[PDB]
RNA sequence: AAACCGGUUGAUCCUGCCGGACCCGACCGCUAUCGGGGUAGGGCUAAGCCAUGCGAGUCGCGCGCCCGGGGGCGCCCGGGAGCGGCGCACGGCUCAGUAACACGUGCCUAACCUAACCUCGGGAGGGGGACACCCCCGGGAAACUGGGGUCAAUCCCCCAUAGGGGAAGGGCGCUGGAAGGCCCCUUCCCCGAAAGGGCUGGCGGCCGAUCCGCCGCCAGUCGCCCGAGGGUGGGGGCACGGCCCAUCAGGUAGUUGGCGGGUUAAAGGCCCGCCAAGCCGAAGACGGGUAGGGGCGGUGAGAGCCGCGAGCCCCGAGAUGGGCACUGAGACAAGGGCCCAGGCCCUACGGGGUGCAGCAGGCGCGAAUACUCCGCAAUGCGGGCAACCGCGACGGGGCUACCCCGAGUGCCGGGCGAAGAGCCCGGCUUUUGCCCGGUCUAAAAAGCCGGGAGAAUAAGCGGGGGGCAAGUCUGGUGUCAGCCGCCGCGGUAAUACCAGCUCCGCGAGUGGUCGGGGUGUUUACUGGGCUUAAAGCGCCCGUAGCCGGCCCGGCAAGUCGCUCCUGAAAUCCCCGGGCUCAA
């Protein structure tokens, strides 16, 4: 009797005592440092890492046989998008990957890591309002997450 | 401004044409009208305006370039026997128009009929 | 009748989601309804001659298309195994082969072998006159004196020549000939008859299959004896 | 993240309940700029009552007639009112009934029917009739409907043959696991086909402009009838699976079974005549209550719990209540029929029609809700040789804090301000909002490309005593007014109330009340407890159930391994790809 409908993906990052001191300043210290709008951006960058690490605790438990159709994939994908810098690293070494990683993949975050604004804010006002280029063509979303491929292919207008 | 080439040409002998996509790249301009498109395919097939059709011209996001759907002819019967009117229409300029005309007009009666 | 696409059989090489919530439904014709494509579905989705269904129904009312020698201009009609399929104004002659992929995809096949038909044999009735009505598997009879009626035995295959209406050759199920699976899971594997056990139900016995050390296993319902180590038909 | 926190004491360890924090669903308050994706919206409330409009047609290549234009061969084109064929039993709605072979999974019909379609074999000969539209007259308020005349058919009927059924006897043979079946032979009884029709082209003949046909042959083509199989739909049967209550323990009498029949398309206490006493039940009958079943959905680390088991797909049932039939392959038929009940509308009083649980829409109820909009262009279906036609299905937009996704409400430097807000100064940008063009769209709207001016058009909701992030700052009140999920404040110096200032959390959202899950090892299989905190029946005998010594041999039921046929699709997990990424 139960109809499907779409559900939150940032709530595996959303914590679930917003009201601890320590959390909203470590929170608070990393949505300054990458401009984030709200919470919600931040939350959805700790759901895109939980995801990951939870796939690499599913890996490695999983048997050797089972596990090695997958784990070279794995790797390779995550090398690809730009969040593991070795693709040949252990298993287990992917259980200790960091939100900032995947922060530092965000459109906004390269545009102002590769000298092209002026601060972090400027660069996400640059997305938004068009000046961009990815390989030609604007992209405007400032939360992109731009993978290794195309990070050399950022331009302004 | 507006840079134009056959992407792809199928041939369909069953509905006597050929389906042509074509690529156009329109950088920092606005995007083609259809009567360039077809003026462009029909001098580069040398054939007439009217045996050649567009379907649809989509525009990429973020950039000037777009991509064309075009049904070329063999005769102008089967053309316009094939084509919806909405096409016959956009394509023809005003025999399209009449038609549409007619067919609004044939359907408006037999309504009348029918109440 | 209508056919809701979540109800229309899960091998159709159509999209699930993105579409109408109607499917075209096969016209009660000549094969199973789980087991047929639509010509209309043939024509835009697997040939991609018709880009509507206005389009496929009018190139198959002009009568361009051909199935098993006889042009059909009914875009409901059911095209199952084994069938030919073609196509009039470019020459393009298919046979509806079983496929490991699609599950029934349209290979092309030369001329001369376009007019025969491989049919496995379903079944046998005894017909007025004393005569055998031979039953195939796709619903085709075939009315024979008994005495050739009596050798031929259910689930043997029998190339058939569509144009003259007679059995070309028959090939009776024994051990070591080639077969092909027609249907489920193990579809379109092509391998040596070297196996079987044989249930009370002679539908239900299960046979193997080799092609070098590839061994499969489906139920005797489900081959179909194709020759000897080269197949009569070009069925890949 | 497999999480704890506050509260019973003078203090302490327990038990144990209640609250906090999270997600989801419903309703509600304050507030609200844009875009994308999606099968969101009178379900959770009366299956309550309804004005109005629309919601199943198509076919001239079945048939005659009439009308208008054209032309000479034998008609061409268009239209009309009809007969006739096919469809309307699909599609659309809703959730009363139902605890049931309803539903799901796995199998059957050797006990059955099936128009349309497919294939194989065979057949299409003779004859006859009527009713529409129409013409001449009407009747009636309307609904509806009468008489005479007259042209047809793929309309209706008879005749012949083919074929079919019943009874009985025989057989090599067929299918199949198994013949009560098929085929062959024999006998009698009985029923009993067909449209060579339409079109195209060719040939020949009859006929006449008062005709534009009729006939005989050929080929093509769409058709018609019989037999067999398939296909599709449907009827029926079987094994197993999924609610609560014993403050419901005996129930059943066509009930259980047998025999012989009737009916049915077909088996059956389905029904009937006779015969027997059987059938169900504590492994829970019967009785009551609740409920459509499933795919599936929410929640939790999981076991599990819940049904938000409404929306989407499959099956079921129903069309104001209760019954019964016609036609037809199929209905006992939602926009068809008849009757009772209970309403309502029109009327010329004699009669007629009608029930929105179809798409909009109105009243009512309730805490609680959308346009009396656009199109057959996509997806399909009915009709048609076809072209095409129709479709409130479906598609498209509208409205609405429906769910998910992406963004804006400026950026840079300086000053004042406090490092804040805000203001001012200098520069930059134009997402967005506004105007124009192309593209797009069935057409629109939106989207995308491009062009113009411009900082310019855009932030709220809740809170600051602990839990729990944020003020012992200021004023007012003075156990009053008020706060308060819990603990607790307020009775003159209030961090808790009313206001200012200020800070905190989330943010186009943020809160209130409910229901589910977490919480909860407070339902405990994983995994609780019963001396004293709640909890061992006062004791014992024993039925079902559950649990049961050792060794050897057989089986292989549970169990384990592999494999096959399956468990619809969507949904869920992984991977690759395409929408600017995203959804
Ligand atoms: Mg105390
Ligand atoms: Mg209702
Ligand atoms: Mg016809
Ligand atoms: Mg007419
Ligand atoms: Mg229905
Ligand atoms: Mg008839
Ligand atoms: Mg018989
Ligand atoms: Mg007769
Ligand atoms: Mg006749
Ligand atoms: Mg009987
Ligand atoms: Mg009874
Ligand atoms: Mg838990
Ligand atoms: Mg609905
Ligand atoms: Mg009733
Ligand atoms: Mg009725
Ligand atoms: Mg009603
Ligand atoms: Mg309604
Ligand atoms: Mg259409
Ligand atoms: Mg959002
Ligand atoms: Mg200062
Ligand atoms: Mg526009
Ligand atoms: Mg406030
Ligand atoms: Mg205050
Ligand atoms: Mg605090
Ligand atoms: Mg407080
Ligand atoms: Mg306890
Ligand atoms: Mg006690
Ligand atoms: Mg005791
Ligand atoms: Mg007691
Ligand atoms: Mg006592
Ligand atoms: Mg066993």
């Amino acid at each position: 009797g139960g109809l499907k409908k779409p559900k939150k993906k940032y709530l595996a990052g959303k914590p679930k005592k917003i009201w601890n001191k320590q959390l909203l300043l470590e929170e608070l210290q990393l949505m300054g440092e990458y401009g984030l709008r709200n919470k919600k951006e931040l939350w959805l960058a700790r759901a895109r890492l939980k995801w990951i690490v939870r796939r690499a605790r599913a890996l490695l438990s999983m048997t050797a046989e089972e596990r090695a159709p997958l784990e070279v994939p794995f790797k390779e994908k995550l090398y690809k998008m730009g969040f593991i810098e070795d693709p040949n690293v252990p298993l287990d070494r992917i259980l200790s990957l960091d939100v900032r990683a995947i922060l530092e993949r965000r459109l906004q975050t390269l545009v102002f890591r590769m000298g092209l604004a002026k601060s972090i804010h400027h660069a996400r006002q640059l997305v938004v309002h068009g000046h961009v280029l990815v390989a030609g063509r604007r992209v405007t979303s400032p939360g992109f997450l731009v993978p290794r491929e195309l990070e050399d292919k950022i331009t302004i207008e | 401004e507006a840079q134009f080439n056959i992407l792809s040409l199928r041939e369909n002998k069953l509905l006597g044409r050929k389906e042509v996509l074509v690529e156009i790249l329109h950088r920092k301009s606005s995007t083609p009208t259809r009567q360039s498109v077809r003026e462009w395919l029909a001098k580069q097939l040398g054939v007439e305006v009217d045996k050649i059709f567009v379907r649809k011209i989509k525009t990429e996001y973020g950039i000037g370039k777009s991509k064309a759907e075009v049904h070329v002819y063999t005769d102008g019967a089967l053309a316009r026997v094939i084509e919806p009117l909405y096409i016959l229409a956009r394509n023809l300029g005003e025999e399209g128009k009449k038609l549409l005309e007619e067919a609004r007009k044939r359907r408006n009666e037999r309504r009348e009929k029918r109440r | 009748v209508h056919l809701r696409k979540s109800l229309a059989p899960y091998w159709w090489p159509i999209p699930r989601k993105a579409g109408g919530v109607w499917a075209v439904r096969p016209s009660t014709g000549p094969h199973s309804l789980e087991y047929s494509l639509p010509l209309a579905v043939v024509v835009r989705d697997v040939l991609r001659y018709a880009k509507t269904l206005r389009e496929a129904r009018y190139i198959i009312s002009r009568g361009y298309i051909k199935v098993d020698g006889v042009v059909r201009k009914d875009y409901k009609f059911p095209i199952g195994l084994m069938d030919v399929v073609e196509i009039v104004p470019t020459g393009e002659i298919y046979r509806v082969v079983p496929d490991e992929a699609k599950y029934y995809d349209l290979k092309p096949i030369p001329s001369s072998e376009a007019a025969l038909k491989p049919l496995r044999v379903e079944g046998k009735t005894a017909v007025s006159g004393g005569r055998i009505q031979l039953h195939f598997h796709d619903g085709r009879n075939l009315i024979l004196p008994p005495d050739v009626g009596r050798q031929i035995k259910t689930f043997d295959t029998v190339v058939y020549d569509l144009e003259n209406k007679a059995i070309k050759t028959h090939l009776p199920l024994r051990l070591g000939q080639l077969a092909v699976v027609t249907h489920g899971g193990n579809i379109g594997f092509v391998g040596q008859f070297f196996e079987v056990v044989w249930t009370l139900k002679r539908r239900q016995s299960v046979v193997a299959l080799r092609k070098g050390e590839e061994v499969r296993r489906t139920i005797l319902d489900y081959i179909m004896v194709i020759g000897t180590e080269a197949p009569v038909v070009k069925i890949s």
